[PDB]
C-alpha cells in the first residue's frame, strides 16, 4: 500500500462543516484513525467524539497526526493547506473543489519545497482497503488486494475499484490525484510509489483529457515502472477547448487529447483499454 | 470565463497597456457616433463575440465612412456571427467595437497561460503575430519564446526584456514591450486569469507597441474574488443551457450526437460518452450530475438534456453519489413523467439498492430500461436510438 | 526612516486598520479646535516625536478641556521633548496629535521586523502590551508569539489567527486581529517597512481592537520606490548633520566623545572608533567617508565633524578608496586651512603614495601628524587630546 | 582557496556603467578571466575588449561563464540577480549597495532554492590572491597564502589583508559577505568552505554589530571548524539602534552588540582580538 495505512493518524480541517462531518463519520466507521479536527473558532469542543482545535498546529501537537484531510471551501483552501504545511502535516488530502489554479500554483511550489505530500485537490481522496479511508469514496466496493489505482477521476476510479474487486484482485491503495489542472501530486509521483510498494502487483492508471501528465507518466513508466500497468483515458469524444466538468478536463491549444494519451501510454508499453468496462479484463491478462 | 475583446482592451487600458482608441457600441447610432469621437477614419469595426476568427467570418472590417460604420453595425447587431471557433450557430453580436485604424508595421504575438507541465504561468511571445499561435508552435517552434513567471518573485523585468530581445526588438520598443509584459503578468496574477492572448501585438508604423486584439480568459474558480470580472460575464456568448445546468449544480456541455448522457462524475461522464461512442452511439452531451441526484436535480437534468431536439434516448449512469439507488430510480421516474420524457431512457445504477432501484424502474412501466452494468447500458441505449 | 505616530496612524487608516479619531496639530489653535471635531472629551494629546517613552516624559496627557489641550499644545510646540529614547537634547515637537480617548480593556503588542536570523519578516504578538517588547522577551519569552511571513505566499490568514488564538482572543476579536495582521503585513511588504510596532494594540472596553500607538520604520534603501513615505520624512527628528553628511555622501553619527573620526568604510569607521576607545580615547563620532575622499568631501567631513564643539582632535584613517594617498593628504591640508580646523589632526594613510601623502602632511606645517599605522594613529590622537 | 580561482570565468552585469567598467578593468589587469558583460540595450558591442550582451543567458551561452559580478544600481538588482540565477550563473558577486532588504529577503530564498551562491550584496567582493579577483578591493596588498578571510566589511578586510600579507601568511581567499542585513551568504556558509579548503590553514572572521550571524557562526565553529580562527568584531562603541554606515550595522532590539559577538566567539574557542591591529599577531599565535 502507499500513502496511508492502518497507522496513519488523520485530522480533518473543516471537521465541523457538513462534508467534513459527514465524511469524517464515514472515515470513523471505516476504522480510519481520525484523531481530531480543525475549525477556527471551534477549538476546544468535541465533534464525532474527537477533539476540535482552532489551528492545525494545536491539532498536531495534541494528536501527533501526520495527515490532514481538507473539507474547507475553496476560498480558504490555500490558507488551510499552507497552515497544514506549516504545522508539520506531511500528508494533506484536499477534497475541495474549485480552488483557483493560481492558488494551487503557489501551493504546489510550497508543497514541493516543504517536502509535504498533497493528494488533490478536487479528489475523492485516498483509500488503502481494509486499513485506511480518507475521502468520499464508498468503502464497500473495495477489497484489500494487489492493484494500485491512480486516477484524475473519482467515479472512474470507482468503476475500476468495482472491477478489480469483482475479478478478485482487490486494491492495494486507490489514489485520486484529482481533477484540477495543477494537482499536488501527479501520476508520476503516485506511479513511483506503486512501483516501490511490494503489496502492489499491478497498476491501473486512469486519466482524461487535458494537460500532459499522462504523456509524461507514459515516458516515466517506460523507463522506471516494471509492474504491469493498465491504462484508461476518458474524453475521446470530448470537444477541444471546453471544460468537461473537472477544471483540469479541458484540452488547451489542441494538446492533451485522450487519443494522444492512449497513444503515448501504448508506446510506453502500458496495457490500455478503450472501454472503461474492460479494466478488470486487462488486469487478468497482465497478472 | 471569456471576456469580450473590448472588455479585454478596457482592462489593458486600466493597467496602462495600450490599445486603439475605441468604443463598444450597442446600436448603429452609437457606432456611427463613435467615428467622430475617434477622429479621422478609416475606422475598424468589429463584432464582439467571444470566439476568434471573426476576421475570416466578415466580423472585422476597416471602413471609411460613418455610413459604412452604421451599415456594418446594422448588419451585425442582433445577428449571430459564425466563425471557425463557434459552432454552426455562432455567437450573438450585441456590441460592435469601433476603433481607430492602426498603422501596422509588424505583427507580434504575446500571450500567457498556466502551463500545467511546468506548473507556472508561462508567457510566450513570437514575431509570428496575426497567425494562430498553435500553427506557429507546430511549424516554427524555434520562433516561440517563453518565460515562466516565478511564483516566488512575481514577474520580473528581465523576463520582459528576454522576450523583447528574442523578438529582435530594440530601443524604446524593448521598454514598451517589457512594460506590457509586466502589466499583463500583473493582470494575469491579480485578476486570476487563465489566459491572455494579444494577437496581434502590433509594432505601429509610428514605432509603438499596441494591442490590436485581446483575448482574456478568467479562472472561473476565482470569480468569487474577482467582482469586476464577475460582472463582465456575457452569458449570451455561451449555450444558455450551461448556465441553467450550473445554477442547478449540473455541468453540461452540448455535443453533436443524439444519445443524451446523465452521469454523476466528470470522469465517468466522459467515460460514459466514450463507451457509448465505442458501442456505435453518438453522445449528444456531457452532463455531470455532480450534485445529489435528487428528484429535482434529475428532473432539471432531463429538461436540459432534452431541450436538445436531436436527443433520441438518454443514458443515465450513476455510480455512487449521496443518494441511494432506489431514490435515484424514483427520481428518474418522476423526472420522466413530469418532464414528459418521451424518449427511451437506459439506466445503470451502482451502489446501495442498485437492484431494488432497478426493480422500481422495471415496475414503473415507464420506458426505462435498468441496465446490467456499463457495457450493457451502452449497447442498450445505442440500440434504443436505432431507427430514430 | 522613522515616521511620526500620526503618520503611522494615517497609514493604518489608509489600510483600513483602526486608530483613534485624531488630528495632527501644528498650533495650539488647531489643537483646541480638534476637541470639538473629535467630540466629547476627554482627549488624548501627544507630542509627536520619533522617539518612544513620550508618556514617561510628560508628552502624552489625557485632558478634559479645550483650555488644557491648548495649554499642553502651548507648552510643547516648538519645544524639545527628551525621553529615554532621545539624547539629552530631545526631539522637537512640531505636531501635537489630539485624539479621542479610548476605553482600554486590554493592552496587547503586535509588531514586525525583518528577522535576520530566519531571513523573514516576522510578526510578533503578545498579551503583554504597554510594556517595552524587549522586557517581555527577556522575562516571559513564552508570552511572545511569532509567525514568519512566507516570501512565496505573502501573509496568510491562518498566521493572523494563530497569533490571535495564542493571545487568547476569541469571537470577533479573532477576525479583527487577523484583519489587522493581514493589513500590517501587507503594509510592511508594500511600503518596504523595516518595522512596525503597535504598542499598545488595544482591546477596547467596547470589545474592539484599536491601534493606540504606532511606530513605523521604513527601509531607507527602498525610498526610491516609496514616494509617499519619501515625503513623510521629518528631518527635524534627526541630528541635522546626518542629512548634511548624507547629501555629501558621508555617513555620520554623532557620539558623546571628543575624538572625531573620519574613515572611509563603515567597518573601518567602527573599528577605528573602537581602537581609539581601546587606547584610552573617546570617539566623538562615526563618519564613514564612503565617497571619494576628494578635497571637497573631506572638507565637508571636517565641517560636519567639527560642528561638534566637544571635538578636540580628529583622527583620519583612510585605507584605500578611489583617491591616491597624496591627493587625500592635499585635501586634508586644504580642508584644515579652509575649514579653519584648529584642532590637531592625526592621519593614517594606506595605499598608493601612503608615505608621500605622509610627507606632504609633515611638510605642510599644519598641525597634522601622519601616523605610522593604526595603533600608532590611535595612540597619537588620544595623546593629542590630552588636557583638552 | 574557495569560490573562485584562476579558472573561474566571470561576466559582469552592469559592465558598461562606471563602476562596472572601472572595476572590470581592474579585474582584467589582475588576470581575472572576465569573458564578457551584460548591459540591456548594449548587446553586441564590445567593451574592455570583451563582448557585451543584452542578457545574462546570452552571455552564458556565448562564454560559458559560471560567475557574474554585479555593478547594477540598487533599484535593478533584484532583477539582475534573478536574471543571473535564471541564466544558470552559479556564483553571483553583488557589489551593489542599497538593495532594499525585502528584495534581498526574496533573492536569498531564491538563491538557496536554485542552489546559486551569492556573495554580497554591498560587498567589496571576492579575491583568491594570485588567481582571481572579483570586486573592488586593491589587489596589491594581497599575497597568495594560507589565511582565509570572511568579513562583513571591506575596509576591515583590507586591514586584515595587510596584516596577513605583512606577517607573510598571505591569503587563500578573501570573501566579503557584505554589510547588508540579509546577505546571500553568511559566515557559516563561508566558514564551512574554508574548513574544507586544504589551502586555508587559518581563518580570520571579521564581523560587526547587528544581527546574530556571528553568534551563530560561533556555535558553528565550535562544533564544525577545526582550523584555527581569529575573530574581530567592530562596533564595541556603537550606539544601539543606529545605522553605522552599513545597512546591517545596526543593533536592533538591544541584541547583536559587538561584546555579545566577541563573547560568543570566545566561548566557541575562537581566538578573538580586541584591536583590529592585532589580527596578524593573533594568527602567528595560532599558526
Ligand atoms: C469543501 C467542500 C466539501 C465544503 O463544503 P461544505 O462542508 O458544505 O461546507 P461547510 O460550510 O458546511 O463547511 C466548511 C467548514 O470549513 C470551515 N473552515 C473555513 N475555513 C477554514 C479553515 N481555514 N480551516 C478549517 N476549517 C475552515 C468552516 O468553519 C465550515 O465549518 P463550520 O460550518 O463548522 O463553520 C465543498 O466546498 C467542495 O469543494 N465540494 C466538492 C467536494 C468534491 O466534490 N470533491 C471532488 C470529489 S471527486
Ligand atoms: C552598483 C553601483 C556601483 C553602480 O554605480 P555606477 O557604475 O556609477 O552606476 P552607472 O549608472 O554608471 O552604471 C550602472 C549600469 O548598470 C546598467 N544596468 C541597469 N540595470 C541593469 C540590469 N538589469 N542588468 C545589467 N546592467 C544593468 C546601466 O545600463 C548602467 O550602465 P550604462 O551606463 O552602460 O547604461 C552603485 O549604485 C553602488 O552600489 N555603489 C556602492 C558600491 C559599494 O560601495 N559596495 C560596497 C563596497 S564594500
Amino acid at each position: 500500500s502507499i500513502l496511508i495505512d492502518k497507522n496513519t493518524k488523520v485530522i480533518c480541517q473543516g471537521f465541523t462543516g457538513s462534508q467534513g462531518t459527514f465524511h469524517s463519520e464515514q472515515a470513523i466507521a471505516y476504522g480510519t484513525k481520525m484523531v481530531g479536527g480543525v475549525t477556527p473558532g471551534k477549538g476546544g469542543t468535541t465533534h464525532l467524539g474527537l477533539p476540535v482545535f482552532n489551528t492545525v498546529r494545536e491539532a498536531v501537537a495534541a494528536t501527533g497526526a501526520t495527515a490532514s484531510v481538507i473539507y474547507v471551501p475553496a476560498p480558504f483552501c490555500k490558507d488551510s493547506i499552507l497552515e497544514a504545511i506549516d504545522a508539520g502535516i506531511k500528508l494533506i488530502i484536499t477534497i475541495t473543489e474549485g480552488i483557483p489554479t493560481l492558488d494551487m500554483l503557489t501551493v504546489k511550489v510550497k508543497l514541493d519545497e516543504a517536502g509535504v505530500r498533497m493528494i488533490g485537490p478536487n479528489t475523492p481522496g485516498v483509500i488503502t482497503p481494509g486499513e485506511c479511508k480518507i475521502g468520499i469514496q464508498p468503502g464497500h466496493i473495495h477489497k484489500p488486494g494487489k492493484v494500485g489505482i491512480v486516477s484524475r477521476s473519482g467515479t472512474l476510479t470507482y468503476e475500476a475499484v468495482k472491477q478489480t474487486t469483482d475479478y478478485g484482485f482487490g486494491q492495494s491503495t486507490c489514489v485520486g490525484i484529482g481533477g484540477d489542472p495543477i494537482p499536488g501530486s501527479n501520476f508520476i509521483d503516485i506511479l513511483e510509489m506503486f512501483e516501490k510498494d511490494p503489496q502492489t502487483e499491478a497498476i491501473v492508471m486512469i486519466g482524461e483529457i487535458g494537460g500532459s501528465a499522462e504523456e509524461e507518466a507514459a515516458a516515466y513508466i517506460k523507463e522506471h515502472v516494471t509492474k504491469p500497468v493498465v491504462g484508461y483515458i476518458a474524453g475521446v469524444t470530448a470537444p477541444k477547448g471546453k471544460r468537461m466538468g473537472h477544471a483540469g478536463a479541458i484540452i488547451a491549444g489542441g494538446k492533451g487529447t485522450a487519443d494522444e494519451k492512449f497513444a503515448a501510454l501504448e508506446a510506453a508499453g502500458v496495457k490500455t483499454v478503450r472501454s472503461l468496462a474492460d479494466i478488470g479484463e486487462a488486469l487478468k491478462t497482465v497478472l | 470565463m471569456n471576456l469580450h475583446e473590448y472588455q479585454a482592451k478596457q482592462l489593458f487600458a486600466r493597467y496602462g497597456l495600450p490599445a486603439p482608441v475605441g468604443y463598444a457600441c450597442t446600436t448603429p447610432r452609437e457606432a456611427e457616433e463613435a467615428a467622430s469621437k475617434i477622429g479621422a477614419g478609416p475606422w475598424v469595426v468589429k463584432c464582439q463575440v467571444h470566439a476568434g476568427g471573426r476576421g475570416k467570418a466578415g466580423g472585422v472590417k476597416v471602413v471609411n465612412s460613418k455610413e459604412d460604420i452604421r451599415a456594418f453595425a446594422e448588419n451585425w447587431l442582433g445577428k449571430r456571427l459564425v466563425t471557425y471557433q463557434t459552432d454552426a450557430n455562432g455567437q450573438p453580436v450585441n456590441q460592435i467595437l469601433v476603433e481607430a485604424a492602426t498603422d501596422i508595421a509588424k505583427e507580434l504575438y504575446l500571450g500567457a497561460v498556466v502551463d500545467r507541465s511546468s506548473r507556472r504561468v508561462v508567457f510566450m511571445a513570437s514575431t509570428e503575430g496575426g497567425v494562430e499561435i498553435e500553427k506557429v508552435a507546430e511549424e516554427t517552434p524555434h520562433l516561440i519564446h517563453k518565460v515562466a513567471l516565478d511564483p516566488l518573485t512575481g514577474p520580473m523585468p528581465y523576463q520582459g526584456r528576454e522576450l523583447a530581445f528574442k523578438l529582435g526588438l530594440e530601443g524604446k520598443l524593448v521598454q514598451q514591450f517589457t512594460k506590457i509584459f509586466m502589466g499583463l503578468a500583473t493582470i494575469f496574477l491579480e485578476r486570476d486569469l487563465a489566459l491572455i492572448e494579444i494577437n496581434p501585438l502590433v509594432i505601429t508604423k509610428q514605432g509603438d507597441l499596441i494591442c490590436l486584439d485581446g483575448k482574456l480568459g478568467a479562472d472561473g474558480n476565482a470569480l468569487f474574488r474577482q467582482p469586476d470580472l464577475r460582472e463582465m460575464r456575457d452569458q449570451s456568448q455561451e449555450d444558455p443551457r450551461e448556465a441553467q445546468a450550473a445554477q442547478w449544480e449540473l455541468n453540461y456541455v452540448a455535443l453533436d450526437g443524439n444519445i443524451g448522457c446523465m452521469v454523476n462524475g466528470a470522469g465517468l461522464a466522459m467515460g460514459t460518452m466514450d463507451i457509448v461512442k465505442l458501442h456505435g452511439g453518438e453522445p449528444a452531451n456531457f452532463l455531470d450530475v455532480g450534485g445529489g441526484a435528487t428528484k429535482e436535480r434529475v428532473t432539471e437534468a432531463f429538461k436540459i438534456i432534452l431541450s436538445d431536439d436531436k436527443v433520441k434516448a438518454v443514458l443515465v449512469n450513476i455510480f455512487g453519489g449521496i443518494v441511494r439507488c432506489d431514490l435515484i430510480a424514483d427520481g428518474i421516474i418522476g423526472a420522466v413523467a413530469e418532464v414528459g420524457v418521451n424518449v427511451p431512457v437506459v439506466v445503470r445504477l451502482e451502489g446501495n439498492n442498485a437492484e431494488l432501484g432497478a426493480k422500481k424502474l422495471a415496475d414503473s412501466g415507464l420506458n426505462i430500461i435498468a441496465a446490467k452494468g456499463l457495457t450493457d447500458a451502452a449497447q442498450q441505449v445505442v440500440a434504443a436510438v436505432e431507427g430514430k
